[PDB]
């Protein structure tokens, strides 16, 4: 996160941190006390898919306290449709091993109804958006959590503000804008998979998945955001699936 | 009458107690920017006298056009949309805190996630479980 | 579907609508407005008018800078295709609407000129406020005034709702009045009010 503040701890309790190999790997969202989502593109290089962990009520990456609650990650399901290498149906769903407890740490984020989210939800200006990614385009990443404030921008308007860049990718219906064109604050590499999450009257919901950009924080530029409403029946039915024997499953979409 | 037409000029009685044409204002004024000042009202005539208004308005005159002020239920350039039936669920999400579903014919209604329950109310929701989604308990 | 075209905001005394080109054909309208920081709130909704009264979410603060768009729908029902407004700062920008001069009473040797309260859409309490209600200071009144039997014109100006003029005796006067937001560098005045006379 770049311009952020620090999340002060507890204050994210669904943001997840995914490791493998004991790595940092990239953030995501608690939605029950057994599912997550992340981003696709942050399984686009896993070779050890038994050596996924997810890590609930993390919040300083220096010290461990014990409000942490470690789970494997027994199935990492991705659209059928997402290419690897691209921007398009950037989402996983990740189903935990064993359930994690919910403490004052650890709380999963709201996943809202398609309708609810696309006629209420999408008209909130401001939304929050998490993790320990980069402090600064190709800059270190952070060892306490961050958490920066963006407003959502509609598609039309995004194009409009941005500039060109050749051969860049589409902006497409999967996906949002959200953020700052003037170079100051946006989401970065390594918060990835995490929460754009939407606070409305007095609950807060999970609309958006940090997905892609040019750079960090580039002027002419807005973070790009997985639109999690596209998705909410395709997660809610896999949800009730029966698990299977591999990692990894690529389900179809729709 | 001619006999009404023998004193000199009155703006009262030529343009107030009858309708005046420009010229006879002209000739009482005789300035050609006093003329124009008076004769853009006094020939403007009263948008108002059509009663745009509706459902108990108020309608205020000006040049070529009006204002309608209306009551607190009313809005609209006619005071034409009833407030009172706008109760949908892109309206605001029909006022319901969490989920909205509409009913035509019928009234919404209001749902809440899993975890929250409907209060008595019709619209706000309640947890039912410790740890319901999207709270943040530190904070509380 | 088409998009909306030619936004403009029609605002005088705070009544305050948006309209826009063009008449619809196999499509219905929804408008939502907001300031540059808060959330849309949508109004008009699927309407076939390409008209929008706003005055309601405007006056709630008069001095914001509001940004309108107009949604656009095909019969029967990703984003839909839409145009934004100019942005509108209802302040800054809403007409002065035409006055009328209440009374004139000659006291002394002098003449008092009293301009009605100019009503506005902002409410306060069950009422509606007046234009020196909303904008104090900023609100003059002017007076354009002339002596039947001499050539030329004479203007006064005030900072409440009335003018006292002195008058030479045993003569006509014709009264006309302006409000003006002198601060303003356009739209900074009313139309005349109707001319009264002595
Ligand atoms: C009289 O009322 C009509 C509608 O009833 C309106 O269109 C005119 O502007 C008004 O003078
Ligand atoms: C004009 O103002 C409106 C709001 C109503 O109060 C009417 O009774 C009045 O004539
Ligand atoms: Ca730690
Ligand atoms: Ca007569
Ligand atoms: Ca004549
Ligand atoms: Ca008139
Ligand atoms: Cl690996
Ligand atoms: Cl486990
Ligand atoms: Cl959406
Ligand atoms: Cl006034
Ligand atoms: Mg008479
Ligand atoms: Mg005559
Ligand atoms: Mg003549
Ligand atoms: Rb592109
Ligand atoms: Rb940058
Ligand atoms: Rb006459
Ligand atoms: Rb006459
Ligand atoms: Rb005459
Ligand atoms: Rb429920």
């Amino acid at each position: 996160i770049v311009g952020g503040k620090v999340c002060p701890k507890g204050e994210c309790p669904w943001q997840v941190l995914l490791l493998v190999n004991g790595a940092q790997l990239c953030g995501g969202t608690l939605i029950n006390t057994i599912w997550v989502v992340s981003a696709a593109h942050c399984f686009d290089k896993i070779k050890n898919w038994r050596n996924l962990i997810a890590v609930l009520g993390e919040h300083d990456l220096s010290e461990h306290d014990g409000d942490e609650q470690s789970r494997r990650v027994a199935q990492v399901i991705i659209p059928s449709t997402y290419v690897p290498g691209t921007t398009n149906h950037d989402i996983a769903l990740l189903r935990l091993h064993q359930p994690v407890v919910l403490t004052d740490h650890v709380v999963p984020l709201c996943l809202p109804e398609r309708t609810f989210s696309e006629r209420t939800l999408a008209f909130v200006r401001f939304s929050l958006v998490s993790g320990w990614g980069q402090l600064l385009d190709r800059g270190a990443t952070a060892l306490e959590l961050m958490v920066l404030n963006v407003p959502r921008l509609m598609t039309q308007d995004c194009l409009q503000q941005s500039r060109k860049v050749g051969d860049s990718p589409n902006i497409t219906e999967y996906m949002f804008c959200a953020g700052y064109s003037d170079g100051s604050k946006d989401s970065c590499k390594g918060d990835s998979g995490g929460p754009h999450a939407t606070h409305y009257r007095g609950t807060w919901y999970l609309t958006g998945i940090v997905s892609w950009g040019q750079g960090c924080a580039t002027v002419g530029h807005f973070g790009v955001y997985t639109r999690v409403s596209q998705y909410i029946e395709w997660l809610q039915k896999l949800m009730r699936s029966e698990p299977r024997p591999g990692v990894l499953l690529r389900a179809p979409f729709p | 009458a001619f006999l009404e037409e023998l004193r000199p000029g009155s703006l009262e009685r030529e343009c107030k107690e009858e309708q005046c044409s420009f010229e006879e204002a002209r000739e009482i004024f005789k300035d050609a920017e006093r003329t124009k000042l008076f004769w853009i009202s006094y020939s403007d005539g009263d948008q108002c006298a059509s009663s745009p208004c509706q459902n108990g308005g108020s309608c205020k005159d000006q040049l070529q056009s009006y204002i309608c002020f209306c009551l607190p239920a009313f809005e609209g350039r006619n005071c034409e949309t009833h407030k009172d039936d706008q109760l949908i669920c892109v309206n605001e999400n029909g006022g319901c805190e969490q989920y909205c579903s509409d009913h035509t014919g019928t009234k919404r209604s209001c749902r809440c996630h899993e975890g929250y329950s409907l209060l008595a109310d019709g619209v706000s929701c309640t947890p039912t479980v410790e740890y319901p989604c999207g709270k943040i308990p530190i904070l509380e | 579907t088409v998009a909306a075209y030619n936004l403009t905001w029609k605002s005088t005394n705070f009544k305050t609508i948006l309209e826009w080109e063009p008449k619809p054909v196999n499509q219905v309208y929804t408008v939502q407005i907001s300031t540059k920081s808060g959330d849309w709130k949508s109004k008009c909704f699927y309407t076939t008018d390409t008209e929008c009264d706003l005055t309601d979410e405007i006056v709630k603060d008069v001095k914001q800078t509001y940004l309108a768009r107009v949604f656009s729908y095909p019969a029967g029902n990703g984003e839909p295709l839409y145009e934004n407004s100019p942005e509108f700062t209802p302040y800054l920008e809403t007409n002065l609407g035409q006055p009328t001069i209440q009374s004139f009473e000659q006291v002394g040797t002098k003449v008092n000129v009293t301009v009605e309260d100019e009503r506005t859409l902002v409410r306060r309490n069950n009422t509606f406020l007046s234009l020196r209600d909303v904008f104090g200071k900023d609100l003059i009144y002017t007076l354009y005034y002339w002596k039947s039997s001499s050539s030329g014109k004479k203007t006064a100006k005030t900072n409440t709702n009335e003018f006292l003029i002195d008058v030479d005796k045993g003569e006509n006067y014709c009264f006309s009045v302006q409000a003006v937001i002198p601060s303003r560098t356009v739209n900074r005045k009313s139309t005349d009010s109707p001319v009264e006379c002595m």
